[PDB]
């Protein structure tokens, strides 16, 4: 009985829990989506210069003047709903990183991060974009 | 400003906030990288590279429509049309006092089986490159009543253990009766809770190999499965639930359930408080007495059941007008005409407490007490068929069903009653000695008055339609055959038959005599 301290916002009760309990976390958002749900907020968001490398993982936060910076171990689910790792062990990509996203994607951060994967050629975001293809 | 979730508390003793990254929210990010609304970068003040956070899991509070994802939780109405689908759920809990603490953790799992499952108090637990399900300490809670959960702490079991335990333990109680779960509880939250650990969920699937809907799921191998063929399933992939308070009655569970049944007492064990609430649950809806507009598929076995209901209840109260000759016979527990002996001289009387509409003025509208009623129904002879009432009058026929054999169709009720189900499922009151004192037991016996016509039996019990000889006359021996049969499938389904003292085989044969 707090005596505690508030991680979260109600906003977003009702889609973390759904997201907890489901089989498939990544499946369950994408379709509560669909529903006519809100997407994730209050992940964590960056002040920055916005010039700097355009990269998605970066150890310090880097925007474009068209990306914005995120904390990103917010817009990672699996952190956010306190669940287990797709990496069969144990570990999680988007925690001790930044994360960047376009602002007009940015709305709803979380699913940006599952929905894409970063190419390993210029370590940059696949089709948002890369000087390869 | 602003509002905040009992959800996901952070229950850990550390005084600093979070590093922007490795912190799950801006809610979570620690004052010194948070300004004009934005959390920022300082590259000079450090992330944690060890600590453990206590992430409360309480108030899941989940409501939501996806049209490929049905709802956890059921109408009023949807939880009567699946009953034993019924399961009482009541977890007692335990905090954690030292390396964290401002939420619960289950400590014992109660059911309404006297199941009683306990676990090592387990909680979600953040650290930096993952959260990790693990133990943790934790203290009783703080009141005299709850002293008697402090040996539970160390007893048992390993999380991993408990949920295929439990798993199995509704797999084999649910098998036969329902193709699914539903949770009946007292307090909404708590029990959603410690759902986490064993439950999952997602949109409806077929279970693997067989044939229906599934109930389990197997984090082992991915795979889905029932109650039926399923084992080694550690997980339940599509529970129902639902809260019997929020249906507004007005005290706690333990004054609701008292009134209507003293045959539970109460110990603290979780079970005694997951049995009154759906002890109570069932008395709510099923104490009202029987809605017709209500259909359960039946399996099994139940059909066979149902007609030798009326094939013994036809010959019982023939040969006992052809013996003893009543003038009239009281029908109680008739709502509608239908004479159980189409044709007989006999004045057949109609009562019941609720006549039906039609047929309405045929019947008399009586609720019988045997305080009240014993006076008047001297005259003739009384039949209640499944009319279950207080001690009996002398002069009797009656069918009553005995709450304590067990069979898939009935479950258990309030106060010792037993609630069956074939369709229409009846609540009854609990069997009792006391009301058959006037009435004696009925011996099995075969009467037919009827002209005879692969081996013969010759039962020394039955008025054979020729006893000069054997007599195993092959329409006869063959009929008493087949009745006997389900005579003996009637009795096994446990109803009980109970006639009046002055009884007797041998006025049949007079009958027969010409
Ligand atoms: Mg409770
Ligand atoms: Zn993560
Ligand atoms: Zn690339
Ligand atoms: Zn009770």
């Amino acid at each position: 009985g707090s005596a505690g301290n508030a991680t979260e916002v109600p906003a977003n009760s009702t889609v973390l829990s759904f997201c907890a309990f489901a089989v498939d976390p990544a499946k369950a958002y994408k379709d509560y989506l669909a529903s006519g749900g809100q997407p994730i907020t209050n992940c964590v968001k960056m002040l920055c210069t916005h010039t700097g490398t355009g990269q998605a993982i970066t150890v310090t936060p880097e925007a474009n003047m068209d990306q914005e910076s995120f904390g990103g171990a917010s817009c990672c689910l699996y952190c956010r709903c306190h669940i287990d790792h797709p990496n069969p062990k144990g570990f999680c990509d988007l925690k001790g990183k930044y994360v960047q996203i376009p602002t007009t994607c940015a709305n709803d951060p979380v699913g940006f991060t599952l929905r894409n994967t970063v190419c390993t050629v210029c370590g940059m975001w696949k089709g948002y974009g890369c000087s390869c293809d | 400003a602003e509002n905040v979730t009992g959800l996901f508390k952070d229950c850990s003793k550390i005084i600093t906030g979070l590093h922007p990254t490795q912190a799950p929210t801006h809610l979570s990010v620690d004052i010194k990288f948070k300004t004009e609304g934005l959390c920022v970068d300082i590259p000079g003040i450090p992330k944690d590279m060890t600590y453990r956070r206590l992430i409360s899991m309480m108030g899941f509070k989940m409501n939501y429509q996806v049209n490929g994802y049905p709802n956890m939780f059921i109408t009023r109405e949807e939880a009567i049309r699946h009953v034993r689908a019924w399961i009482g759920f009541d977890v007692e809990g335990c905090h954690a006092t030292r390396d964290a603490v401002g939420t619960n953790l289950p400590l014992q799992l109660g059911f309404s089986t006297g199941v009683n499952l306990v676990a090592v108090p387990t909680g979600y637990v953040d650290t930096e490159n993952n959260t990790e399900f693990t133990r943790v300490n934790a203290k009783p809670p703080p009141g005299d009543q709850f002293k008697h959960l402090i040996p539970l702490m160390y007893k048992g079991l390993p999380w991993n253990v408990v949920r295929i335990k439990i798993v199995q333990m509704l797999s084999d109680t649910l098998k036969g009766l329902s193709d699914r779960v539903v949770f009946v509880l007292w307090a909404h939250g708590f029990e959603l809770t410690s759902m986490k650990y064993f439950v999952k969920i997602g949109p409806e699937r077929t279970c693997c190999l067989c044939d229906k809907r599934a109930t389990c799921f197997s984090t082992s191998s991915d795979t889905y499965a029932c109650w039926n063929h399923s084992v080694g399933f550690d997980y339940v992939y599509n529970p129902f639930m639902i809260d019997v308070q929020q249906w507004g009655f007005t005290g706690n569970l333990q004054s609701n359930h008292d009134q209507h049944c003293q045959v539970h007492g109460n110990a603290h064990v979780a079970s005694c408080d997951a049995i009154m609430t759906r002890c109570l649950a069932v008395h709510e809806c099923f104490v009202k007495r029987v809605d017709w507009s209500v259909e359960y598929p039946i399996i099994g076995d139940e059909l066979r059941v149902n007609s030798a209901c009326r094939k013994v209840q036809h010959m019982v109260v023939k040969s006992a007008l052809l013996a003893d000759k009543f003038p009239v016979l009281h029908d109680i527990g008739n709502p509608k005409a239908i004479k159980c002996v189409p044709q007989a001289e006999v004045e057949w009387k109609f009562y019941d407490a609720q006549p039906c509409s039609d047929k309405a003025y045929k019947i008399e509208e009586l609720f019988y007490s045997y305080a009240t009623h014993h006076d008047k129904f001297t005259d003739g002879v009384c039949l209640f068929w499944n009319c279950n009432v207080d001690r009996y009058p002398a002069n009797a026929i009656v069918c009553r069903f005995d709450t304590r054999v067990l069979s898939n169709l009935n479950l258990p009720g309030c106060d010792g009653g037993s609630l069956y189900v074939n369709k229409h499922a009846f609540h009854t009151p609990a069997f009792d000695k006391s009301a058959f004192t006037n009435l004696k037991q009925l011996p099995f016996f075969y009467y037919s008055d009827s002209p005879c016509e692969y081996v013969p039996l010759k039962s020394a019990t039955c008025i054979t339609r020729c006893n000069l000889g054997g007599a195993v006359c092959r329409h006869h021996a063959n009929e008493y055959r087949q009745y006997l049969d389900a005579y003996n499938m009637m009795i096994s389904a446990g109803f009980s038959l109970w006639i009046y003292k002055q009884f007797d085989t041998y006025n049949l044969w007079n009958t027969f005599t010409r």
